[PDB]
């Protein structure tokens, strides 16, 4: 009958998401420092992982 | 959060750091060899309540 | 290439390269192989010519014919302009060849063609 | 004045949805069983559905 | 106890939203009044906004 | 919501269009220029009180 108008109560956002939480992906390669003496590091790629 | 363990007589940690490119780039010219993503890697006390 | 909400789904080489944009990389995803990956390659620096429009780029992937100077030309004619038998590509005889095979093979020279 | 806390009731996950309840597709082209004669069933292309 | 269930309502959809509100989007160029005379006026590329 | 100005003692407008199209185009043949997008611009008074 009568209308109440506190208004709304909201001061914080609210999200919803993936469902693994992770959308997008790059895919990357595994990288070893192999020691640079007297200049710059060189770099390889690891045997260890996965390419 | 990483464990502790005891090695010269102290407790210390067992924080690691691996690195990593595009093998997206993986084909093509050298010098171009450069890293983009540094990932520090762990080991915890998983451990669930309820 | 864009709609980046496309970025999840399975692409089709055709829907990400062509009428869109692609780099090597939507390529690479949708094929997984570096080898015709990189005939492709050389396909889109040939095609460089041919980014534009839809056929432009689909005649340029088909190699039934050569833009212009034939940097595309992926056929099989051995015949020059007046008809001469062409040597063999990768070998020397009888001339030696400047630019070879072992040098461009984006361009796709065969035996003789 | 006092807090009550004891979480609350979410032991079904909730989703959302996309505006046409399907999320993506690939097109598809319609095929026939040509019957196979002895060895391989045939495929034939159907003129039925479009293209 | 005693289940009083009168269903619920839920007549006005509930859409939620993306964080910019604007998803996809397409570059697209400024055409000024780049004008053709006598017939239908010409277009042409402006330099008064960015590409 | 347009900032009505007062020209010549009568209030009018400030609205204007702005016309947009593709971007690639020298990409096919050139003059095939035409409008696809249609903007009208304007001025309004922004206000948040609460
Ligand atoms: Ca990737
Ligand atoms: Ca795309
Ligand atoms: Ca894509
Ligand atoms: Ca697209
Ligand atoms: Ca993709
Ligand atoms: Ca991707
Ligand atoms: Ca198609």
């Amino acid at each position: 009958r009568i209308i109440e108008n506190h208004g709304t109560e909201d001061e914080l956002p609210n999200y919803c998401f993936p469902l693994g939480g992770i959308g997008v992906t790059d895919t990357y390669q595994a990288i070893k420092a192999t020691n640079g003496n007297g200049g710059a590091t060189t770099w390889a790629q690891d045997n260890t992982f996965a390419e | 959060q990483g464990v502790m363990v005891e090695q010269n007589g102290k407790l210390e940690s067992q924080v690691e750091m691996q690195f990593f490119s595009t093998s997206v780039n993986a084909m093509n010219e050298a010098n171009a060899i450069q890293p983009k993503l540094l990932l520090y890697s762990e080991d915890v006390n998983m451990e669930t309540p309820d | 290439a864009n709609t980046f909400l496309e970025e999840v789904r399975k692409g089709n080489l055709e829907r990400e390269c062509v009428e869109e944009t692609c780099s090597y990389e939507e390529a690479f995803e949708a094929l997984e192989s570096s080898t015709a990956t990189d005939v492709f390659w050389a396909k889109y620096t040939a095609c460089e010519t041919a980014r534009t429009p839809r056929d432009k780029l689909a005649a340029c992937l088909e190699g039934n014919c050569a833009e212009g100077l034939g940097t595309n030309y992926r056929g099989h004619v051995n015949i020059t302009r007046s008809g001469i038998e062409c040597q063999l590509w990768r070998s020397r005889y009888p001339h030696k060849p400047e630019i070879n095979s072992t040098t461009h093979p984006g361009a796709d020279l065969q035996e003789n063609f």
